[PDB]
């Protein structure tokens, strides 16, 4: 038996933007996904595509596991089918997996303010794409000046806002079942 | 509840190096890392480097960049340690860390949690020696008298007063490492001025890895 | 690197009061990379917090961590018994490095020390080493002052001082200076004395033996 490190990819200490998500291949080990269903340190916790109960006596091949943080309001627009400033910019009508959202103040948000989304794209994201602006006639050079501007405007989160003003860290469960063998069941 | 045990104490000499075993049960053993500590004796807690049960990498510390060896088995649940000096006699600990995650590699929201006992490692180039007892009397309504426990090694001896009866009053210092090379060690106990001419005490001393004195009222 | 100061190094409060023990870091840590352990004596160390305010799974309500940036603190609400020992806090935002420590004592009312010197015995004078002997009972505070004078002059060095843990029994300390000597050396002098000054002692006890008597 060789357990999957679901463990440290939730309990990760810092994870990263939302515009540059880490997706993180599991696979090769054993899950026991009774562990995520009977926490109760889980914010939000929802899916469609799998019974969530009996999600653990099933196997696919390979297991995606997307880590970003968001606000606390935000947390709508990773579900499948929504339109958002994340949705639209930063999951499928056909997913079949669970998002799994936290509070994170304690840990991304500090009291001088730590600070660590993409507010602006020519052409909304498809899906499982990650990307990593001219508003007018004006071809700007590389200039971010009239009309032009970054793209990236960093995250605020305090203590002092409120429940849904706050950062909220997102691991998403994309089970895929491609024609391989699959190796991951309890 | 998991534990961890390592190996029993070894002592060398500033020569080769020495190694230390730690299995563990109650926890997937590839599941999580393994840390080690060095803790001189009077000292507080040093850090020496950080293993992966699952993928096998290692993160030695700065200080120990060339000369510590780590690998742990799957099979046995057991890590090991090799650090390949008398400045490093130390008590060596075991535990198991959440701080790096075993899978992937990534800091983690956790410490050091379930240590092992700590494996005594002592390197001095000395070799071991009976101990030298001698009594210290008391002369002229509480009295004083003990004994001196000098040139043994290694660590420990156990001292106790008319065979374990006397358990008041008895206090044992801590060893000191005499200048020389060797152990020192003392030990002393308070009675009542009216009960030295009319008692026996005798000090019980036990070196391990290799007696009995009357202590009388000196008289001169 | 980043490097964690702990103060103060000692830290003395009675059965029954509130502690706050400090961290401080060279850098600014992750509010997430940061443990406290604490190790009774004799033992192993055990963990208390992680992520700088969520406790191990068993450790009691009284110990609640707390802080963020460079500045974290540690507060025992209500210390007990077998919470007198020394405390650590490890942080492993940039590589890993723990602290110096921070040792819980007992705090108690002053307690004067019974000063006792025992000359070499005939038996070790034999060897042609003669090591004497100053001992003291029972004293609180831990601070104690410690001259060897052998024909009133002050010895430095040779002197080997060892001292005892907190006794479980009263709280209370012991010490033992041990005097290394030839036999040569030895039979130069005639009055060998320790002077011990301590806190609880109006002046400072002097117990001093001449060779022969
Ligand atoms: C994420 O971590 C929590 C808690 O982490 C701590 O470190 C762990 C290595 C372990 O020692 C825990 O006891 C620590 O509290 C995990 O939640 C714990 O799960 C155990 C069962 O394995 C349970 O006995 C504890 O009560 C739980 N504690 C809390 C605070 O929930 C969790 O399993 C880890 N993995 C995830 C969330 O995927």
């Amino acid at each position: 038996t060789n357990l999957c490190p679901f463990g440290e990819v939730f309990n990760a200490s810092k994870f990263a933007s939302v515009y540059a998500w880490n997706r993180k291949r599991i696979s090769n080990c054993v899950a026991d996904y009774s562990v995520l269903y009977n926490s109760t340190s889980f914010s939000t916790f929802k899916c469609y595509g799998v019974s969530p109960t009996k999600l653990n006596d099933l196997c696919f091949t390979n297991v995606y596991a997307d880590s970003f943080v968001v606000k606390g309001d935000e947390v709508r627009q990773i579900a499948p089918g929504q339109t958002g400033v994340i949705a639209d910019y930063n999951l499928p009508d056909d997913f079949t997996g669970c998002v799994i959202a936290w509070n994170s103040v304690k840990q991304d948000a500090l009291t001088g303010g730590n600070y660590g989304y993409r507010l602006f794209r020519k052409s909304k994201l498809k899906p499982f794409e990650r990307d990593i602006y001219q508003a007018g006639s004006t071809p700007c050079n590389g200039q971010v000046g009239l009309n032009c501007y970054y793209p990236l405007e960093r995250y605020g989160f305090h203590p002092t806002t409120g429940v849904n003003y706050q950062p909220f860290r997102v691991v998403v469960l994309s089970f895929e079942l491609l024609n391989g063998p699959a190796t991951v069941c309890g | 509840q998991v534990q961890l045990v390592q190996s029993g104490a070894e002592v060398k000499k500033p020569g080769a190096s020495v190694k230390v075993s730690c299995k563990a049960s109650g926890y997937p053993f590839t599941s999580y890392g393994i840390s080690w500590v060095r803790q001189a004796p009077g000292q507080g807690l040093e850090w020496m480097g950080w293993i992966s049960t699952y993928n096998g990498n290692t993160n030695y510390a700065q200080k120990f960049q060339g000369r510590v060896t780590m690998t742990t088995d799957t099979s046995t649940t057991t890590g090991y340690m090799e650090l390949r000096r008398s400045d490093d006699t130390a008590v060596y600990y075991c535990a198991r860390d959440y701080t790096r995650g075993a899978w992937f590699g990534e800091s983690l929201i956790g410490g050091f949690d379930n240590w092992g006992q700590g494996t005594l490692v002592t390197v001095s180039s000395a070799s071991t020696k009976g101990p030298s007892v001698f009594p210290l009397a008391p002369s002229s309504g509480t009295a004083a008298l003990g004994c001196l426990v000098k040139d043994y090694f290694p660590e420990p001896v156990t001292v106790s007063w008319n065979s374990g009866a006397l358990t008041s009053g008895v206090h044992t210092f801590p060893a000191v490492l005499q200048s020389s090379g060797l152990y020192s060690l003392s030990s002393v106990v308070t009675v009542p001025s009216s009960s030295l001419g009319t008692q026996t005490y005798i000090c019980n001393v036990n070196h391990k890895p290799s007696v009995d004195k009357r202590v009388e009222p000196k008289s001169c | 690197e980043i490097v964690l100061t702990q103060s103060p190094g000692t830290l003395s409060l009675s059965p029954g009061e509130r502690a706050t023990l400090s961290c401080r870091a060279s850098q600014t840590v992750s509010s997430t990379s940061l443990a406290w352990y604490q190790q009774k004596p004799g033992q192993a160390p055990r963990l208390l917090i992680y992520g700088a305010s969520s406790r191990a799974t068993g450790i009691p309500d009284r110990f609640s961590g707390s802080g963020s940036g460079t500045d974290f603190t540690l507060t025992i609400s209500r210390l007990e018994p077998e919470d007198f020992a020394v405390y650590y806090c490890q942080q492993h935002d940039t590589s890993l490095t723990f602290g110096g420590g921070t040792k819980v004592e007992i705090k108690r009312t002053v307690a004067a020390p019974s000063v006792f010197i025992f000359p070499p015995s005939d038996e070790q004078l034999k060897s042609g080493t003669a090591s004497v002997v100053c001992l003291l009972n029972n004293f609180y505070p831990r601070e104690a002052k410690v001259q060897w004078k052998v024909d009133n002059a002050l010895q430095s060095g040779n002197s080997q001082e060892s001292v005892t843990e907190q006794d479980s029994k009263d709280s209370t300390y012991s010490l033992s200076s041990t005097l290394t000597l030839s036999k040569a050396d030895y039979e130069k002098h005639k009055v060998y004395a320790c002077e011990v000054t301590h806190q609880g002692l109006s002046s400072p006890v002097t117990k001093s033996f001449n060779r022969g008597e």
